[PDB]
């Protein structure tokens, strides 16, 4: 038995719609564990001035007790049958999750509708948490990569929703009221914009029933069907540069933008990132890694570290990279890395990509090893693909990725386009945005 | 394939100050070592 | 289709064969080897550390080019995961070019040539390696530990020491190879790869002498008390004393107590209600805390009791009263319920540990190399619900009974001496 | 053949290096491999071919020669750069080998 | 921290393209680029002359 | 050794030195342009001077 | 001191009087010599039993008094050379301080040899307790000691220290004859007494060295 | 006005007799000096 | 910097050329002709200026 039949023996993601716009689905194995949660098209994207911040706000007191079930029964109740309850917040999806048994599932979906529905948003609870966030805005604070791709999305959608942090002003945070938290539980947490998926030793039926009971009564007017179509964003070529030469290692972050969830291009630029990779000074490799901003990272020094990344959004994306090196290898680490790039529209070879495919075949399988990986890929494949996509469809599409097409898609969102950047720390040696904007072509 | 890097200042080398965002660290097993060939480097 | 059972081979060799087909489309390949700084002395301390970032140098099969560039060439991944008395060397790759990263791997662990100018230049990669890792306070004090605790084997610590960085010689990373990594010690350890293909290439290849090799002194016990004082607004401590060890019937007795008194919370930003020790510590403190149950199972033995993330000035009260939990829980302060509902969540924490490939691997690859078998996780079930209530009070007892070790790191101005508890 | 292998005592002596007390693989230009295979020699082989280039260097300079009886025999000329410099010629040709794959 | 710090309005000294911030910057990326690479072009032809 | 061969060519350094990745004050004013004028001058004067000294 | 030297007065910031631990703190450096101290609670300074470790030590020995010599009176010295081949060091560790002190053996050894060192001065105090002290041992380390002292203060350092130190805790200055009554009257029991006091009392040991071969404290 | 220096940095005596004077007769004192090397007992 | 040798940046060029340059102990008078050339090509531009001036 060999990869190319192990990708079309996997068990399809089965996929059905309640009456009120909500979505199921399950991938079922012989797990004697899963993983169920709900993902929500919601984030800080959708937030604004006022209410920036609130959703992850709301994720501190999601698990802090609903109104069936206070704080202290909530806990005791979810601990005593060792299921795990998580969940996070991004710029365009929120996600809660429960690892547990998988017999205790219908339980837990009763749990999971009774939070995203029910939470109680005890006034006294509020407070607490509003030196909880506030300290974990000052922790956040000393990470300098956390800093630097904020400050990135600061400056490349700026003047945008995009531009905002997940977590929010320390005004907003200081002032949200409990109104205003409830509002945006209302306002977004709406059955057809959630995701209901599974995955483990769950039976799909099973699922879709528990869900039906749970998941509840029909929205009445169109407004509350209907999807939002949220504003569009504006990239901007700018940069930010926060100075700081007592801070050990400085961080830069360069970025173009990207094509968005729906484009076939993004698998192009994935198998492009995946040329150049990703380092740091642990990589046992050395300099006889195959990425050549590696070899060259390893041969003259040039960074601690350094990774590409392609973060798509719904209309839009940030493909770039972001590296951490000494105050004085910044500018030759910078020379590199965007001559890299040019190599990319110019010079790519299908011996390259011939092993960047590999790798990138590795990953997203890699990427599905548990319930809780397979969960997130679900959750996120119908939020934003609208559908399942099988590793079988996925290589399918990389396997039709050759040198020829990498240059294409490179040159058509690299070259010669005026990018965002974000610099902290010790930074003199890397200056200009006009030296950095003239890197962006030519090889 | 997977995993996030990491790097300090060495001579004198090289996120923990809340209840929670510093929680879920307080060792359950002893300390493993990991190494990689195209990996950072990872502990327990 | 189907999904069928896994096997296991004992070659003449006295090596274990442990493979599993999961129809996975990633395979993963281990080679688990009883090795570590368990088996160090004083002559050779480090060359356990040194040895697991010698990986990817030249082997007498594969230049040190061709191993980097031929692994990554298809997608794979190698590396070297190691405990103080435990080493395994990983291979990630697509269902198609195992072959071809097995040779790599087969090439790293049975025919190393340590090459004296490859390992001079890898010497100050102990120094990067060591001072990322003690970037978290917490491998600080658990090194300190293992030295408090015991006189030798696993009173060496798991990364090198300073003094000897680059005083490793090539020689006796050889020796070290030649003593530990023999057949009867080691186990090929796969997933998502057919059984007869993992034997015949177990007995096509390995060929590095039979029998034990080295032998390690068993660990004797100490009992005593490390404390580094840096300044750090929070301190760490950890207070211990002789566990149990792996195979042991007393081992799932306190397995039990760790979940009865807590470890780790379940739920993300919250109060740990089921654990005794972390609400039993928030009556008496008042500021943000971590404190959790500590439990090591070694080979020949083990280490029990709790680890408080605490303030500085706080440390006193946190560890007193995460002290008291454990006497309080010996006094017979433990409710069935408490057993039946610490059994169920450890039942739970061991079953979703084996959903990743990581797990499922280490998991059979750990029992293949001690019991050359695997057990069916119905009757890991079976032996870890057949612990009664006095089982538990019964391991509460020996940790307030038994001499204890501490290691504290921190701003230690307020952190009580062990003679204080 | 044992006749090409005359020619080379006939080369060694007609080269006279050994008159210098310099082994063959003193007289090696260092380009980028000689370089590499230097870094490789032991502590004690690297330190003594450091003296006999440094004697032959003071050698030169005084216009003289070692006596007869110092100067390296064609028989007892060791080749110990050798081993190591055809092991960094071999390892690079690979890389050029695989790079061009 | 830096989660109070935002980027300044610019709106003073873009172009008119670009000018709102609901609108697709790329769209007229072409039109902005071509026209400032024609008056290096232009003045590369005078030089050469 | 040096990643580019503008830092390291002997001959293009010097080059870059001083007229490519030379540090200069962000607020200088033209009265900082007669500099280089003087410069270009000095080249005009002696090609100038030669076509005219060759008759 | 008056028409130019004030600022505050009084008696300030005062200290935390000393609680007694017996720890034991061994660092691995692989050095080939293994340095190694072992002691319990001595006597203050102007304590009773302060004289009586000062006879103890000289009478166990400490530090050779001629040069390239071994030591004949020092039965620390001699009972561990009757137990190790190779060169080493072994003396008679004692401190006096305001309100506690240690006192000990101090071994300088080679690594695998240290064991066998460390026990035998261990023994010497044990024996040295069980009433090995011979009347003309005290008296022979009674005027080993008043010795060191008189020679110690003939330098101006040694002096102005001597004078210093006194007028600084008990502001006075003994004279010279009356310190060395003090002393003298030191009977043999009085040593035999402070060799108990180490043989009983909690011990705390500091060593360094390539400890591969050094014995841990609950060995002795 | 007197006494050697001596030189070291960060970031043998091996017979019983020329390295005998050391062992702590007291314990340890701290000397340091504006011109004379730091002493040390 | 302690001289002004090595600190005048025109005294330093002056120095790193002609008075702390590193040379190979062994080089002959075949060595020369550098020195030679260049002192030959100040001799004719010298002599070359006289002879113009007239
Ligand atoms: C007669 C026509 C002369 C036209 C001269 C144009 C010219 O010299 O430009 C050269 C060059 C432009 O190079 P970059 O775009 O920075 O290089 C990017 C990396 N390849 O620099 C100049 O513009 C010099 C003129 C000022
Ligand atoms: C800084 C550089 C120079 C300056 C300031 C300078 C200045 C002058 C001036 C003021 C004249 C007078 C011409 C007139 O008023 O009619 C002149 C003439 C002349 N110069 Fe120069 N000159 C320079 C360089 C040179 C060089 C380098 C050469 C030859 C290699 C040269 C060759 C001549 C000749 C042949 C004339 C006669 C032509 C004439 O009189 O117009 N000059 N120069
Ligand atoms: C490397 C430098 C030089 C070389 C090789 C060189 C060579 C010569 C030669 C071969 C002649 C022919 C003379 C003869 O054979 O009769 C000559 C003549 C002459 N040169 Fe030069 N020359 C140099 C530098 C200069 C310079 C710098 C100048 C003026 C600034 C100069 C001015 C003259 C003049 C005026 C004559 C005519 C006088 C004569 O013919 O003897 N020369 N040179």
């Amino acid at each position: 038995a060999t990869y190319a039949q192990t990708l079309q023996n996997i068990p399809e993601t089965n996929v059905t719609t309640l009456d009120n716009g909500l979505r199921v689905a399950s991938e079922e194995s012989s797990q004697p564990t899963c993983t169920v949660g709900v993902w929500i098209g919601a984030g800080s994207r959708y937030e604004n001035e006022k209410n920036n911040g609130a959703g992850y706000f709301v994720e501190h007191l999601a698990f802090k007790g609903t109104k069936k079930r206070p704080c202290a029964a909530f806990e005791k109740e979810v601990e005593s049958m060792g299921a795990h309850f998580n969940g996070y917040t991004s710029r365009e999806q929120t996600a809660f999750y429960i690892k547990a048994l998988s017999k205790d599932m219908p339980k837990v979906v009763e749990l999971l509708a009774d939070v995203v529905q029910n939470c109680a948003l005890e006034e006294s609870q509020i407070e607490k948490e509003r030196g909880v966030i506030l300290q974990e805005l000052k922790e956040m604070d000393n990470d300098m990569t956390n800093v630097t791709f904020d400050y990135l999305h600061a400056t490349a959608f700026q003047g945008t929703a995009l531009a905002r942090t997940v977590e929010g002003t320390t005004e907003n945070i200081k002032h949200l009221t409990r109104a205003d938290l409830a509002s945006y539980i209302d306002t977004h947490f709406k059955a057809p914009r959630m995701v209901l998926a599974a995955a483990g030793g769950i039976s799909h039926k099973e699922l879709v029933d528990a869900a039906r009971q749970h998941f509840s009564g029909v929205s009445f007017t169109y407004k509350e069907d209907a999807v939002p179509i949220l504003p569009r964003c504006r990239f901007t070529g700018s940069e930010i540069r926060a100075r700081d030469d007592a801070l050990p290692v400085a961080h830069v972050a360069l970025a173009v933008e990207g094509p968005g969830w729906a484009d076939p291009d993004n698998v192009v630029l994935h198998v492009a990132n995946a040329i150049i990779g990703r380092y740091d000074r642990t990589f046992g490799g050395g300099k006889h890694l195959s990425s050549r901003l590696a070899a060259l990272a390893v041969e003259h020094k040039l960074c601690h570290s350094f990774q590409t990344f392609n973060t798509s959004y719904s209309d839009t994306g940030l493909f770039g990279f972001h590296f951490v090196a000494d105050p004085l290898s910044i500018d030759d680490m910078m020379f590199c890395a965007q001559g890299e790039w040019m190599r990319l529209c110019t010079s790519t070879t299908e011996s390259e990509v011939k092993r960047a495919k590999n790798h990138l075949r590795s990953a997203m399988v890699a990427q599905l090893d548990g319930t809780t990986p397979v969960c997130e890929t679900i959750g996120s494949h119908l939020l934003n693909y609208g559908r399942r996509i099988s590793l079988e469809e996925w290589d399918s599409r990389i396997s039709a990725v050759d040198a020829r097409m990498v240059r294409d898609v490179c040159s058509k969102y690299i070259y010669d386009k005026c990018p965002a950047l974000a610099a902290v720390g010790p930074i003199e040696q890397l200056l200009d945005y006009n030296r950095i904007r003239s890197g962006m072509y030519w090889i | 394939x997977x995993x996030x890097x990491x790097x300090x200042x060495x001579x004198x080398x090289x996120p923990l100050l809340c209840r929670e965002s510093m929680s879920g660290r307080s060792a359950r097993r002893d300390l493993v070592a990991g190494i990689s060939l195209n990996a950072p480097a990872s502990v327990r | 289709p189907g999904a069928e059972d896994l096997e296991i081979t004992k070659l003449p060799n006295g090596l274990i064969i442990a493979s599993l087909e999961n129809f996975s489309p990633a395979s993963r390949i281990g080679v688990f080897i009883k090795a570590g700084s368990r088996y160090e002395t004083t002559a050779n301390l480090g060359t356990a550390h040194l040895l697991r970032l010698a990986s990817p140098l030249t082997t007498k099969g594969a230049s040190s080019f061709r191993i980097t560039r031929g692994i990554e060439a298809v997608g794979g991944s190698l590396s070297v995961y190691s405990t103080r008395e435990k080493m395994t060397y990983c291979v990630e790759c697509l269902r198609d070019h195992v072959d071809t990263v097995m040779e790599y791997l087969l090439n790293v662990t049975t025919a190393p040539e340590f090459r004296p100018w490859e390992v001079t230049d890898l010497q100050p990669q102990l120094k990067v390696d060591k001072a990322v890792a003690f970037q978290s306070p917490q491998v600080g004090v658990l090194e300190n530990l293992h030295a408090a605790a015991y006189k030798t084997a696993l009173a060496n610590p798991l990364y090198c020491p300073d003094y000897r960085i680059g005083k490793i010689t090539s020689e006796q990373l050889h020796h070290f190879v030649q003593n530990n990594f023999t057949s009867a010690r080691m186990a090929l350890v796969g997933i998502g790869v057919k059984h007869s293909d993992l034997k015949q290439v177990a007995e096509q290849f390995l060929n590095i002498r039979s029998g034990a090799g080295t032998s390690s002194a068993k660990a004797t016990y100490w009992g005593g008390e490390i404390r580094e004082q840096n300044g750090h607004s929070l301190v760490h401590a950890a207070v211990v004393t002789e566990g149990a060890a792996v195979g042991s019937a007393e081992a799932n007795a306190f397995s039990v107590l760790q979940h009865v008194l807590g470890a780790g919370p379940l739920i993300k930003r919250g109060s740990s209600v089921t654990s005794k020790l972390y609400q039993g510590v928030a009556k008496a403190t008042t500021q943000p805390f971590d404190a959790s149950a500590f439990n090591v199972n070694y080979s020949d033995s083990g280490l029990f009791g709790f680890y408080t993330i605490s303030q500085a000035a706080h440390a006193g009260e946190v560890i007193r009263a995460a002290m008291n939990q454990l006497k309080a829980a010996a006094q017979g302060g433990v409710t069935e319920e408490d057993v039946t509902k610490a059994k169920n969540q450890l039942k739970a924490t061991y079953l979703m540990s084996v959903e990743t490939a990581q797990g499922l691997l280490n998991e059979i690859g750990s029992e293949a190399l001690l019991s050359g078998t695997h057990t069916a996780p119905s009757v890991v079930a079976q032996k870890i619900d057949s612990v009664t209530s006095a089982d538990v009070v019964n391991a509460a007892k020996k940790f307030v009974s038994g001499k204890k070790s501490m290691a504290a790191s921190g701003d230690l101005g307020s952190t009580p001496f062990l003679d204080e508890l | 053949g044992r006749l090409m292998d005359r020619i080379r005592k006939w080369y060694y002596n007609a080269a006279g290096f050994n008159k210098y007390g310099l082994m063959r693989d003193d007289t090696l230009y260092e380009d980028d491999d000689v370089k590499e295979a230097l870094k490789r020699l032991p502590e004690d082989l690297y330190n003594e071919r450091m003296f006999r280039i440094k004697r032959a260097l003071d050698l030169s300079l005084k216009h003289r020669i070692l006596p007869k009886e110092q100067w390296v025999k064609y028989e007892e000329d060791k080749p110990y750069l050798e081993p190591y410099l055809k092991e960094v010629i071999r390892e690079r040709l690979e890389r050029e080998a695989w790079n061009k794959k | 921290v830096h989660n109070d710090v935002t980027v300044p309005d610019f709106s003073a000294y873009r172009r008119e393209d670009v000018m709102d911030a609901t609108t697709s910057s790329q769209t007229s990326s072409e039109d902005r680029k071509g026209f400032s690479y024609l008056v290096t072009a232009t003045a590369c032809v005078a030089t050469a002359y | 050794m040096a990643p580019n061969i503008r830092k390291s060519h002997p001959l293009l350094k010097m080059i870059n030195n001083s007229l490519i990745d030379l540090p200069a004050p962000s607020n200088i004013s033209a009265w900082w342009n007669f500099g280089s004028l003087l410069a270009v001058c000095l080249m005009t004067q002696i090609l100038t001077g030669l076509l005219l000294a060759m008759h």
